[PDB]
Order: C-alpha cells, then sequence, then structure tokens
RNA sequence: AUGAAAUGGGAAGAAAUGGGCUACAUUUUCUUAUAAAAGAACAUUACUAUACCCUUUAUGAAACUAAAGGACUAAGGAGGAUUUAGU
C-alpha cells in the first residue's frame, strides 16, 4: 500500500482540507502547485537553489505565525520578486499581524537579497473540504 | 585524400583568422587548449556552493 | 489488443465484392449490409488481394522466421520454390515423353501435396498417472493436424542436415521426397500412428 | 591544382589534353601534316564538347545532361 | 494471347542480321558460341537460366542495336572509341555488352573480355610482389583464371600472332622473339608465378600488333569502374592497397585508353560488387569518380533503360513459352499486370519474381 | 518505388489499393513518407493512397 | 551545524579544491602534452602530488544537501530520492507531477 | 570515549548457488553497402575468449578502472530431472 502524502481514513470525524484530501497522483489534475517558479522548465537553471529557498520559507512562516496558518502557503516568484500567499486564522490581534508582516518581509529581503512581499488572507476558521 | 599545398596553406590561413590552433598538434597536446578554455570543475558555482 | 471487440476481421477477396448481387447467398448478403454499420480492422501488412498469395505458404514462412526477420524467411522460401522448380525442369527435360507426362513442375502444387502427405490423423498426448508416463491416443483437429506437418518439416531440415548444406537445398529435397511419400517426415507420421495403435488399450486413461 | 578547384575549368585540364590528343591521332590517321594546337581546339566540334563536359561537372550529371554529352562526342569523333 | 510469343523469338542466329525490326525478339546463341565466345562474362543468374531452359536467348534491344551500329561503322584508322554502358541495377548492361562481344566474335575479331573487374580489387587470398616493379603486386589466381578463358575464346588467333620481343620468365626459361603468342599463354598457365606477367605480355603484344592491321581487337571490360576506385586488399603492414599498385589493374588501365587504333573499347558500369559506392549509384560520374571520368573521356555513354511495353510482353511470353511460369494465375491478365507492378519492368526483378513463381 | 522499396513485401503493400479495385496502371501517385522503418513507411503510404 | 560529520568533511574538500584550482590547472597543463621535455614533465608530476590531498577534485562526493545521503541524489536539485519524493508528492516542487502514460 | 581527525589497508577460493552476458555457427562467419544485393570463408581451431597475457588511448594527483588493437587461444557441438516469461 502507498503511504505517501495520503491522509488516511479515520471514522468520518477527521476534517481534511482540499489540499490534504487529494493524493499525489491528483497533482496537475485536481490540485495545482503550491510554488510557481521557472526553475524546473526545460533548459532552465537553478532548480536546486529555488527549491532550497522554498523549504526554508515554509519553515520560517510556520514559526513566525505559530498556530495561525489555516493552510499551506503559496510561493510565487516573478523576476526577482518573491510573493508569499498564506491563509491565516483570525486568532491574533490585527496590529500584531502588521508587525509580523513588516518583520518577516524585511528579514527575508535582506536574507535572500530580493524584494519579498507577504499576502495574508484571513479566514474565520479552517475550511473543511470533506470529513473522512 | 591527401591535402595539397594549396589546401594546407588555406587551412593555416583560416586558423590564423579564426584564432584556432595553427600548427599540427597531437591529440595529447590539444588538452592544454581545453584546460585553459574551460572553467575547471572546482571553480564552477555548482561544486563549491553545492551546500547551503 | 488495441481493437475493441466490436471490430470485424477484414475481407480481402476481390471476386466476392464484385460478384453480382443475386449470386450472393442471403446469409452472405446479410453480412455485407450489417458490416456497413460496423468497424473494420485495418488489413495486415501481409494481407493483399494478390493472385499469387497463398495462405498456406505464408504461414510456413512465419514458422521459419527468427527474431522478426521476415525478409530472410521469405527469401529462403522463395529460394526453395525455385530450387524445386529447377529440380523438376531438369528431370522433365531428361525424361522420355511417357515419363514427362507424370512429372509435376508446379512448386506450389508439390508443396501443398507434400504437407498433406505429412499430416497425422491421430495424435499422442503424454499423461502421468500413478507415477508413470502413460501417453494415450488422441484425435487431432484440422488446425493441430496441419501445424504438426509444417513443424515436422521445418525441424527435419533445421537439424538433420550437413553443416554446409543450406535450407533452400534441404527443404527442396524434402518437399519433393515427401511429395513421393518416402521422406523421413513421412516416417515421423508413420511412427505417430503406429504408437497410437500400440496404446489403443490406454485410451481409457 | 585541379582537385582544389570547386568549379571545373575545361581550359588546361585533363579533358583538354585528352581531347587534343584524340584529335591529333585523328588528323595523323588522315595523313594530314601535323596541325597546330589552337587549330584543333578552335573548331565548333570542340566548342560544343567543352560546353557539355562543363555542364556535367558543374550543372550536374543526369540522363538528360548525359544525352547532350553523347551528341557532342558523336560530332567530335565523326561517328554515325 | 500469344501474339508476342511470335515476337518472343527470332530466327537470325547471326548478330549481324539484327536490326530495328528484330527489337524485343530473343535470338538463340549457338551452343558452340557459348562454349567459345562466352566461357566467362555472362551474369550468374543468367547462366542458371541457360542451364535450366537448355538454351541461351538474348533479347534484341535498342541499346544493344545502337552499339552494334557503331561497331559496324568503326573507322579502324582513327583512335579507338570507348563505349560506356551505364544504367541502373538489373537493366541489362552486362548482357547488352555480351551482345557486342558476340557480334565481334563472329566477324573474326580478337576478343579481350574481362568478365568482372571488381574481382581483382577484393577477396584476394594470394597477393605476391612483382619482379618487374617491386612497388606493384601480383595476383596469381586472378590472372591464371582469366588466361584460361582468354585462351579458349582466341584459340584460333593464338598461333597466327607472334611475339615481337624477348621475354625472360626465369633464369632458365625465356620466350624467343617470333614464337607464337600461344607460348606466352602456355607458360602463364604452367607456371602460376608468371601468370600475372604473361597477362601483361599478352595485353602489351595485342595492343602493339593490332595497329599493324593483322587483326581487330575488342577490349570488353565489364565493371570498369573498379579500376579507378578503392580496394579492400591489405599489405603485410595491414594497410589498404590502391588500384594502381596492383599489376593487373595497372596493365588494364592502358588498354582502355584511346592511344591506339585498330579496334573498339566497350565498357560497362556495375554498382553491384563495387566497393565504397552507394546502392542507388548508377550514373557515370558517381561510380567512376573524378579520376575515372577524366581517364575515359571522351566516351560515348549508352543508357540501358528498363523494359518497354513491347520488351516486357516479349519477356513475359518467353517465360511462358518455356513453361517457367508454372503458377495457374500467371498466364492471366491479372497476373501479368501484377508482375508488371512488382517487377516495374526491371529485367532482373522480373527474372527474380518469375523464378519463385 | 522499385528503388525506394527494394523489398517485395513493401511493394506488394503499395499494390494492394490499386490491385483491389482493378485500377493498376491508371493513376500516377506522388508520395512523401517521413518517419518509421521500411514496413511502417509502406503501410503509411498504403492508407494514404 | 551541518547534517553530519561526513557532510562537514566534504564541505572542506570543496573549499580547498576551489583554492588550489588555478595552481593545479597551471601545473597539470605542463604534464598533459608532448611538447615539453620529459624532465620538466616528471618534475611537474611531483609538484602536483605534493599539494594537499583534499585539493584533489575527485574526492568530492555529491550528497543530499538536507540529509547528507551519499547515493541516490539527483544533481538538478541536490536532493536524495527520498527527500525529493516528499517535496514532490506534496505539490511543493514547481511543475513536477507524477508520470502517467 | 561507543566521540573527532590523519595515514595505510579492507585479502583471497581445486567451493556451492541465483540472475545476466556471450558462444556453440550455414536462417552461419568476413568485407562493401546497408539490412537490398554482391564477392569470399566454411571443422580443427572453420565458428569460437567482454578470461589471462602484451601494447596504445581516455579520466585522475594516483590505473588498481574503462575503451581500442595485438597476438594467445582453451572449453563449447544446443545442454538430465526440473524450471522462467509471453495472448
Ligand atoms: N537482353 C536480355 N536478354 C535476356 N535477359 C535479359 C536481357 N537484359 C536483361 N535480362 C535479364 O536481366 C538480368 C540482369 O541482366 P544483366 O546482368 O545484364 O544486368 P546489369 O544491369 O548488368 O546488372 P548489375 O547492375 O547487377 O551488374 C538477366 O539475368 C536477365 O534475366
Ligand atoms: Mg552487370
Ligand atoms: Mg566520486
Ligand atoms: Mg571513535
Ligand atoms: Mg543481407
Ligand atoms: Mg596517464
Amino acid at each position: 500500500k502507498n503511504r505517501a502524502a495520503r491522509v488516511r481514513v479515520a471514522k468520518g470525524n477527521k476534517p481534511v482540507s482540499y489540499e490534504e484530501a487529494h493524493a499525489p497522483h491528483y497533482i496537475a489534475h485536481r490540485k495545482g502547485w503550491l510554488s510557481l517558479h521557472t526553475g524546473n522548465l526545460d533548459g532552465e537553471d537553478h532548480a536546486a537553489e529555488r527549491t532550497l529557498e522554498d523549504v526554508f520559507l515554509r519553515k520560517f512562516m510556520m514559526g513566525t505565525f505559530p498556530g495561525c496558518l489555516a493552510d499551506q502557503i503559496v510561493l510565487k516568484r516573478r523576476a526577482n520578486q518573491v510573493d508569499i500567499c498564506a491563509l491565516v486564522l483570525r486568532q491574533l490581534p490585527a496590529h500584531k499581524f502588521y508587525f509580523l508582516v513588516g518583520y518577516s518581509e524585511t528579514l527575508l529581503s535582506h536574507f535572500y537579497k530580493c524584494p519579498v512581499r507577504l499576502h495574508l488572507q484571513t479566514v474565520p476558521s479552517k475550511v473543511v473540504y470533506k470529513y473522512i | 585524400s591527401p591535402l595539397s599545398e594549396y589546401a594546407l596553406r588555406m587551412s593555416r590561413l583560416s586558423a590564423r583568422i579564426f584564432g584556432e590552433v595553427a600548427r599540427s598538434t597531437d591529440s595529447k597536446s590539444m588538452k592544454v587548449v581545453s584546460l585553459f578554455s574551460e572553467q575547471p570543475l572546482a571553480k564552477k558555482k555548482e561544486t563549491y556552493d553545492w551546500y547551503p | 489488443s488495441r481493437y475493441a471487440p466490436e471490430f470485424r476481421e477484414p475481407l480481402i477477396d476481390k471476386e466476392y465484392y464484385r460478384k453480382p448481387v443475386a449470386e450472393l447467398t442471403e446469409e452472405e448478403k446479410y453480412d455485407q449490409e450489417l458490416k456497413k454499420t460496423q468497424f473494420i480492422k485495418a488489413a495486415a501488412a501481409t494481407e493483399t488481394s494478390s493472385v499469387f498469395a497463398d495462405p498456406v505458404i505464408s504461414k510456413f514462412t512465419n514458422m521459419m522466421m527468427k527474431g522478426g526477420n521476415k525478409v530472410l524467411a521469405r527469401s529462403l522460401m522463395a529460394q526453395t520454390l525455385e530450387a524445386v522448380k529447377r529440380k523438376q525442369f531438369e528431370k522433365y527435360r531428361a525424361a522420355s515423353a511417357e515419363e514427362q507426362a507424370t512429372i509435376e513442375r508446379n512448386p506450389y502444387r508439390i508443396f501443398h501435396e507434400a504437407l498433406k502427405n505429412c499430416e497425422p490423423v491421430i495424435g499422442l498426448v503424454p499423461i502421468l498417472k500413478g507415477g508413470h508416463f502413460y501417453q494415450v491416443p488422441v484425435p487431432l483437429a484440422d488446425r493441430r493436424r496441419r501445424f504438426l506437418a509444417m513443424k515436422w518439416m521445418i525441424t527435419e531440415c533445421r537439424e538433420n542436415k550437413p553443416r554446409r548444406t543450406l535450407m533452400p537445398e534441404k527443404l527442396s529435397h524434402e518437399l519433393l521426397e515427401a511429395f513421393h511419400n518416402r521422406g523421413p517426415v513421412i516416417k515421423r507420421k508413420h511412427n505417430m500412428h503406429k504408437m497410437a495403435e500400440a496404446n489403443r488399450a490406454l485410451a481409457h486413461y | 591544382t585541379e582537385e582544389d578547384m570547386d568549379e571545373y575549368v575545361w581550359a588546361k585540364s585533363s579533358s583538354e589534353n585528352s581531347v587534343l590528343q584524340t584529335l591529333l591521332q585523328m588528323r595523323a590517321a588522315e595523313s594530314s601534316v601535323a596541325p597546330s594546337r589552337e587549330e584543333l581546339l578552335g573548331t565548333k566540334e570542340v566548342e560544343d564538347y567543352q560546353k557539355c563536359v562543363v555542364r556535367l561537372k558543374n550543372e550536374g550529371e543526369n540522363e538528360a545532361s548525359l544525352a547532350q554529352y553523347k551528341e557532342s562526342v558523336k560530332r567530335l569523333l565523326n561517328l554515325a | 494471347a500469344e501474339r508476342p510469343r511470335t515476337v518472343s523469338r527470332t530466327s537470325d542466329s547471326d548478330p549481324a542480321k539484327h536490326g530495328e525490326q528484330h527489337e524485343g525478339q530473343h535470338y538463340s546463341i549457338p551452343l558452340q558460341d557459348l562454349k567459345t565466345v562466352f566461357p566467362h562474362g555472362l551474369p550468374p543468374r543468367y547462366m542458371m537460366q541457360v542451364k535450366t531452359f537448355g538454351e541461351a536467348c538474348l533479347m534484341v534491344r535498342k541499346p544493344a542495336l545502337e552499339l552494334l551500329g557503331y561497331l559496324k561503322n568503326t573507322n579502324f584508322a582513327h583512335p579507338a572509341v570507348r563505349y560506356l554502358l551505364y544504367g541502373e541495377k538489373g537493366t541489362g548492361k552486362t548482357l547488352s555488352l555480351c551482345h557486342a562481344v558476340h557480334f565481334c566474335a563472329r566477324h573474326d575479331w580478337l576478343i579481350l573480355h574481362i568478365p568482372d573487374a571488381h574481382l581483382w580489387v577484393k577477396n584476394c587470398r594470394e597477393l605476391l610482389q612483382s619482379t618487374h616493379n617491386k612497388q606493384r603486386f601480383d595476383q596469381p589466381l586472378e590472372a591464371s583464371t582469366w588466361l584460361k578463358n582468354f585462351k579458349t575464346t582466341n584459340e584460333r588467333f593464338l598461333s597466327q600472332i607472334k611475339v615481337q620481343e624477348k621475354y625472360v620468365w626465369n633464369k632458365r626459361e625465356s620466350t624467343e622473339k617470333g614464337s607464337p603468342l600461344g607460348e606466352v599463354v602456355e607458360q602463364g598457365l604452367t607456371r602460376v608465378r608468371n601468370a600475372t606477367d604473361a597477362v601483361g605480355v599478352v595485353l602489351k603484344e595485342l595492343k602493339a600488333q593490332s595497329a599493324l592491321g593483322l587483326f581487330h581487337l575488342l577490349v570488353a571490360v565489364d565493371g570498369v569502374n573498379a579500376l579507378w576506385g578503392r580496394t579492400t586488399l591489405k599489405k603485410e603492414d595491414r594497410t589498404l592497397i590502391a588500384p594502381e599498385e596492383l599489376s593487373l589493374v595497372h596493365n588494364l588501365r592502358k588498354m582502355v585508353k584511346n592511344d591506339w587504333h585498330g579496334g573498339a573499347i566497350v565498357l560497362s558500369l556495375s554498382q553491384t560488387g563495387s566497393l565504397f559506392k552507394s546502392r542507388t549509384a548508377y550514373l557515370p560520374h558517381e561510380l567512376l569518380g573524378k579520376e575515372g571520368f577524366n581517364a575515359l573521356e571522351p566516351f560515348l555513354p549508352i543508357l540501358i533503360p528498363n523494359y518497354n511495353p513491347k520488351e516486357f510482353e516479349s519477356s513475359f511470353q518467353y517465360y511462358l513459352e518455356n513453361n517457367w511460369l508454372q503458377h495457374e494465375k500467371a498466364s492471366t491478365e491479372e497476373g501479368r499486370k501484377e508482375l508488371r507492378f512488382l517487377s516495374n519492368c526491371n529485367p532482373e526483378q522480373l527474372e527474380r519474381l518469375c523464378a519463385s513463381l | 518505388y522499385l528503388i525506394y522499396f527494394p523489398i517485395t513485401q513493401d511493394r506488394e503493400q503499395l499494390m494492394f489499393p490499386f490491385h483491389f479495385l482493378d485500377r493498376l496502371e491508371r493513376h500516377d501517385v506522388t508520395c512523401t513518407v517521413s518517419g518509421g522503418g521500411r514496413s511502417a513507411q509502406a503501410g503509411a503510404i498504403r492508407l494514404a493512397m | 551545524y551541518y547534517v553530519d560529520w561526513r557532510m562537514l568533511r566534504d564541505l572542506k574538500r570543496r573549499k580547498m579544491a576551489y583554492e588550489y584550482a588555478d595552481e593545479r590547472l597551471r601545473i597539470n597543463s605542463l604534464r598533459k602534452n608532448t611538447i615539453l621535455p620529459k624532465d620538466l614533465q616528471e618534475m611537474a608530476g611531483d609538484e602536483i602530488a605534493a599539494l594537499p590531498r583534499d585539493s584533489c577534485p575527485v574526492r568530492i562526493r555529491n550528497r543530499c544537501v538536507m540529509t547528507s545521503r551519499p547515493r541516490g541524489v539527483k544533481r538538478r536539485w541536490r536532493l536524495s530520492r527520498i527527500v525529493f519524493r516528499h517535496l514532490a508528492d506534496h505539490g511543493l516542487l514547481s511543475g513536477v507531477q507524477r508520470a502517467i502514460w
């Protein structure tokens, strides 16, 4: 049996999101890609470096917004610009989010030497695709 | 076929223009041109910056 | 298979399509109208309306082919037919008028009558009962009876020939020697039938 | 040398020598006094043969171009 | 019908009688002329047809009629004319050249017929060196076989012609001036070491003596493209040899030159058996090359095409007249139309297709 | 087609369309086959014809 | 901290080969030819040998940047088959999908 | 010190067994073309060594590795029961 990225069946009481519900073979069929860069296109270089930056950027955002992320972040690179699109729960006060955006943007712009912007869409609670 | 004088002297005239090796060089001695025309493996950014 | 089960085997008979409508039996007439609403398989690469195409010989060519080398197998069969025609022409010219009548110079007719002479009516299927090997008389279908004749010929020539002889020269010498009911392949057929007689009692098992 | 040249030049070639030698043997058999080189290679017969060989060498060789060459040889060699 | 069967044979056994009226008609070559004029040079598959049918019959065709016309009007005083038969595979070049060899043979010409010239540039199992010139090599077996056939064809003229010089074969053996040319041939066969040298003497003698008006000389070389090409023979150093270095190829290159008179040179091109040439090469420059073309010019190219409608029907009826086409459907109009498509009127392909049928 | 297709089975495959409709020697065909081997190219031409 | 001590040794091998690249290029050129006296070539063969062993560029091994796995690595991403499969199977690699055909 | 680092080594088999490779040839071997056709070879080394041995080239700092020639050539003559894959 295949155990990869499959949120296994419980007893109908586990709330899975749309992204979690779909197994790897549904990538490019029902669900898209969380990161979009040009480094895996044919005849393009720097796939290794773009992928390493993504791994870090996901661990950074989880720790910087602990318990406030409703779903996985979406990374969008255009030219040298990096854009982080995160669904965040409305737990923290509004002014605290302005602090973490100013901090996380400046810190990651001086670390990777690119303009980095953070885009946050606030949800009242995690969105449940189905109960499995 | 063999290369007559006209053919050989034209080939040297071409090499002189295109900055190619002009003399008769053995295959062994052509590696010197390769070594100094190509970035060494240890100087390529993939090797020395392999790791984060 | 890449053909859905609804596909129909193609019919490559030139005369059949051009026959007058009244000459066709109503059963055949029905199939033509039905096939108009069916899917037809594409014809094979070796399926043509040629008047020189013989299915029996075409099958014999495929049973000699090795590793998909059809050009070589067809060449060997073509050389065989020629080697049989040239062997009968020599005999015909070097024979009296009375003898000349009997001599057959058609290689296609010597090939068909040779194979038929090597086809065994009954067979033997080896069985194991009680820790021994009891082979028992069996009856063979029209497909199994024809396959055995062709297989026995292609195996006598492949193996029991001198090292420097070639297949067009051993096969030609066997089609003609079988065509007269005296070859070793005919003996293989005779041995099959004689064993079946011996095992008449063991047919029950 | 001739091999180096990319476009055939009938003048001062193996063809011109072979043609001139044949025409010299032809006039000698006729019992005529030995003729000049320019005389033999100025005739119209030799003019046409030059054009046909050049076409074969440069324009390209084909059954059509070889047929034209066949006629020039017949005129040059006085063949029926 | 059998209307072309009447056109499938001609009663004019003698090649001189043939004319345009005889086109597409098969003339039987006399049995004695096969064992004398043609001990070699007939294609291998054609020889199989002669054994099975029991008779050799050569279709009269327009290409071979044009050649016979030039040979009749030959101006012996003028230098020899090189006739080059060029055509695609199986078109009949070899048998068109053999038709000329029959015409000259019957008029009492001296036949110098090289059956295949590719055999001298490949698959040699004994390659010695030449005493005459140490740079050259000698092919004893290749020369020995040719001499035996040259002797058979020209046996009559081997006593009349006589050597004009002295040839020292060995310290103990030499040929006195004046002795018959047959002696040179006899020594070559007797002592295989000198075989490659007897051939050179024969070619040299005939070329010089022909101009004296004693006899006419037909230099018939089939496969002439081999002489000025490449070889697949290697020296003791395992280095490939060149055509000129071989003694047989060197001598022959002189005979195909137009520097003599008293005869005619008939050449043929064959990509079959050729070394380092493509399968679809038939044109003169493609096969001869730049070296071969310059050597032979001015030459008269004679295209040998595929069977025309009249010739194809005559060939079809000739096979039917011998009972060769034993298949029941071969005689029918649908069979004939099929064989015309598969063969495409190519003489060789039609012979191969009918062989199996 | 005799030069391009030296194998008989390839030529027979080109004969099948015309021979079937008894139209041999009545049409002039110009083909352009790219890709595949000898047998695959004859089969592709047969359908195109 | 690097993943393990094996990745640390390799990192040092990669930084010492970069330092001695020009030197090992200039010296090794004197040996890869037939134009210079064999006495000089035999001596240049010893100058190259005397350089530190970690300068030699054939002692570099490509290891997964995240797990330091010596074998199974894909050179375009510098990740092992196991690590690459985890990022790919979750939609985290841009354009990488499963191959169905 | 069961931690770290450097240098040098990590050997072989009258052995059994699994899988693969090549061969045992004539539907074959060599050569040119190309799988068309042609000319040769064809049983003692003819077929036939991707071993050993000997040279040369490639990568390397290091040949102990790989490739290409060279000779040397042994065994192998289609394989007992039994067993594998393929619609
Ligand atoms: N004049 C002819 N009379 C009879 N048969 C002929 C004639 N011309 C051609 N053929 C047939 O064609 C076959 C080939 O002829 P031939 O050998 O002369 O051709 P080719 O063009 O010289 O061939 P290649 O290019 O292979 O040397 C013959 O064996 C014969 O079956
Ligand atoms: Mg020929
Ligand atoms: Mg390594
Ligand atoms: Mg320790
Ligand atoms: Mg072949
Ligand atoms: Mg070295």
